[PDB]
RNA sequence: CGAGUGGCUUGCUACCUCGAUGUCGGUUCCCUCCAUCCUGCCCGUGCAGAAGCGGGCAAGGGUGAGGUUGUUCGCCUAUUA
RNA sequence: AGCCUGUGUACCAGGAGGGGAACAACCCAGAGAUAGGUUAAGGUCCCCAAGUGUGGAUUAAGUGUAAUCCUCUGAAGGUGGUCUCGAGCCCUAGACAGCCGGGAGGUGAGCUUAGAAGCAGCUACCCUCUAAGAAAAGCGUAACAGCUUACCGGCCGAGGUU
């Protein structure tokens, strides 16, 4: 099998090794995509994807190393975004960006603050009761959004009535 | 420090089973080995179950003792005494005029011995020497 | 008591009610199930047949019967179909409850000898198969493993 | 060979005389 | 109803020891197993909360004092995570 | 039951030597001494004599590397883990999936019922417009609304489905 995925003009693609890296206006996305078999090449215009082999294991790589790879030409060109919204009962909760990690205060009225690390170079930009989560690393971004909101979870009482926490409103 | 070795082989992405039992022929057949880059030598498998196996070694044991090394160091120097009758004057003396070494304190550039090399393109299941290491918690002295 | 003790075929034929008594009543309910006024004019034909000769005790024959009729209630108490389970336990067995001294054990119950490809289970139906899944839940109250058989049924 | 379909290409071709693929083909007539 | 795992109970067998391998219980001192009682981390709930019930990972540590009985077991009391 | 008790046979007992990690009866083998040679069972990555042998395929579990067996467990039941072979049906007159649009009216059918309008229950289930559209397959409402399946059209483009 073979694949073969035309760059956007708006970006560049270059290759050492087993690492690919994606850079556009919105950044540049370094990936590593390793597996028995499977070749990952820049042709020119365009990026190759090709394996001797066709068993439904490969098969599943090949797939999702494209995948992978289209999402690095959208994260350098549109970027990703992420849209959450905090939401609270009682107690106001207060959600700010203090670092490069989001922090969470006043949660069901706890003295403790709640936090979490962002992971690479995501942007939490806050306003309001309203939070959008981007970045040209889909991984990150997507990481980031979702620990924001595991950072809420509650297991020790019923979540239908304590729905306090911020989640994800929109997804890319 | 100082070791005339006939032969210096380098462990970087080779099998450690199938070195060792080549470096073991070639100790009982008179030659001074030196294993290079120990840390560097691999097999495969799923490191879970791996690692599951060489922890079970390194807690057996009782007041007579069962003295299993963590550094790839060693573990690669116990493999080889495994292929060897170590408790007989032939073995032993094989044996002893066999060393490995953390990386390559040799000028030479070690060779690598057929069959024993792991194309890294062509295997995602298996581990480094010094990551099992790392897992019993030896102390990364390189 | 587990079947362990009584599913293998290793013993001697052991009916002869002439030369045995008291011998326990069968707990099999009835052989002839469903519409057992029509004869098999239906269009498809599912037969349940083990795969490994075995003695099936009536205990698991009523319990792999009741299991699988009472189930082909997903048609209804007078539904159009007929079930029939074409084996009888003839074989009688024993259970030595002194010690290994005059052994020879007393009447415990009775048991069917099937063997390995015979059906001991066979129903008609018409393009309606509940039955497959009646029979699912049969051979899960028998010893062997079994094959789901349909035979007049090209209509697939 | 579908039969609706070749039942249509022909009531489509009427009405010319008088799905896109099916027009298509009966303007190829 | 069917299929199993363990080798703590009970039974079976008579392989080992009758030129003897000292009994039960208790005690003291050491190691271990997990099928987990508590503790840690979890899932479900007929989960509002609190208090529970059931389940998963998990053997690091803990699992105590007494009344009857030689008792093992067990019954009983007050403490207890 | 490494149980008890028959039977036929070969073995141990009273049978070495080779193999099986060890091991009365499993395998080769029945054996005077000494010597050369070739095999048997079994084995050829090292320990350990001989292949890191060849053509091809499967397995990712360290499954397995365990003839036989008190000794080597692993079952009923289950598996879109993966590989291989077959049959039927659908498809460039565009299939399968997904996304977009359409899902219309007589009419909120009749009946019952204050009520009931696709959807409490009962009966029926007709015809119009049309490229589609049930007298409604599933939610939802006090009953409506609302959200969708059927059904049609578009985008897409290659196998799909049982
Ligand atoms: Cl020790
Ligand atoms: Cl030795
Ligand atoms: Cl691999
Ligand atoms: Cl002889
Ligand atoms: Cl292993
Ligand atoms: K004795
Ligand atoms: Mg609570
Ligand atoms: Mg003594
Ligand atoms: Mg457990
Ligand atoms: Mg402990
Ligand atoms: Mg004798
Ligand atoms: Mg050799
Ligand atoms: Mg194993
Ligand atoms: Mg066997
Ligand atoms: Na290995
Ligand atoms: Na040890
Ligand atoms: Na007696
Ligand atoms: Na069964
Ligand atoms: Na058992
Ligand atoms: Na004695
Ligand atoms: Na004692
Ligand atoms: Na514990
Ligand atoms: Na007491
Ligand atoms: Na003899
Ligand atoms: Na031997
Ligand atoms: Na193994």
């Amino acid at each position: 099998p073979r694949v073969e995925l035309e760059i956007p003009e708006d970006v560049d693609a270059e290759q050492d090794h087993l690492d690919i890296t994606v850079e556009g206006d919105n950044g540049s996305v370094t990936r590593r995509l390793w597996y028995p078999d499977i070749d990952v090449s820049v042709d020119g215009d365009t990026v190759v994807i090709e394996s001797d082999e066709d068993n439904a294991k490969t098969m599943s790589t090949i797939g999702t190393f494209q995948s992978h790879i289209e999402n690095m030409f959208h994260g350098v060109t549109e970027g990703w975004e992420y849209g959450m919204e905090v939401f609270y009962s009682h107690f106001p909760m207060q959600v700010n960006v203090e670092g490069d990690e989001v922090v969470i205060e006043n949660f069901l009225g706890e003295k403790a603050p709640r936090r979490t690390t962002i992971h690479g170079d995501t942007d939490v930009e806050i306003d309001g009761e309203e939070l959008t989560v981007s970045g040209p690393d889909i991984e990150a971004v997507g990481q980031t959004a979702a620990d924001i909101e595991q950072l809420t979870r509650i297991n020790d009482k019923d979540v239908r009535v304590f729905q306090d926490g911020v989640y994800i409103t929109r997804k890319p | 420090a100082e070791f005339d070795a006939d032969v210096i082989v380098d462990a970087r992405d080779c099998i450690m089973g199938r070195v060792a039992s080549q470096v073991a022929e070639q100790a009982l057949d008179g030659e001074t080995v030196a294993v290079v880059n120990a840390e560097r030598a691999v097999i495969t498998g799923r490191e879970e179950q791996i690692v599951e196996k060489y922890e079970k070694r390194v807690d057996i044991g009782n007041d007579n003792g069962y003295f299993y090394p963590k550094r790839p160091d060693g573990i690669f120097k116990r493999t080889i005494r495994g292929m060897l009758p170590h408790k007989k004057q032939r073995g032993r003396e094989a044996f002893e005029s066999v060393r490995v070494y953390l990386g390559n304190p040799y000028d030479e550039d070690g060779e690598v011995l057929d069959g024993t090399s792991l194309d890294r393109l062509s295997n995602i299941k298996f581990v480094t020497l010094g990551e099992i290491s790392e897992t019993l918690g030896a102390n990364k002295t390189w | 008591k587990p079947g362990a003790m009584y599913r293998n075929s290793s013993k001697p034929a052991y009916t002869r009610r002439e030369y045995i008594s008291g011998i326990p009543g069968k707990k099999i309910a009835q052989f002839d199930m469903g519409n057992n006024g029509a004869g098999p004019t239906y269009p498809a034909q599912v037969e349940l047949v083990v795969e490994k000769p075995v003695q099936i005790r009536h205990n698991a024959l009523e319990a792999a019967r009741v299991a699988a009729n009472r189930y082909v209630q997903n048609s209804g108490a007078a539904a159009n179909y007929k079930f029939r389970i074409r084996k009888f336990p003839f074989h009688v067995i024993r259970e030595n409850k002194d010690g290994m001294r005059a052994p020879f054990g007393k009447p415990v119950g009775t048991a069917a000898r099937v063997h390995g490809a015979n059906h001991i289970f066979i129903a008609w139906v018409n393009p309606d198969p509940n039955v497959e899944e009646a029979w699912r839940r049969a051979k899960m109250k028998v010893t062997p493993t079994i094959n789901i058989d349909s035979s007049p049924a090209g209509n697939a | 060979i579908p039969e609706w379909k070749q039942e249509e290409v022909d009531a489509i071709v009427e009405m010319i005389e008088s799905r896109n693929t099916l027009l298509e083909r009966a303007l190829d007539d």
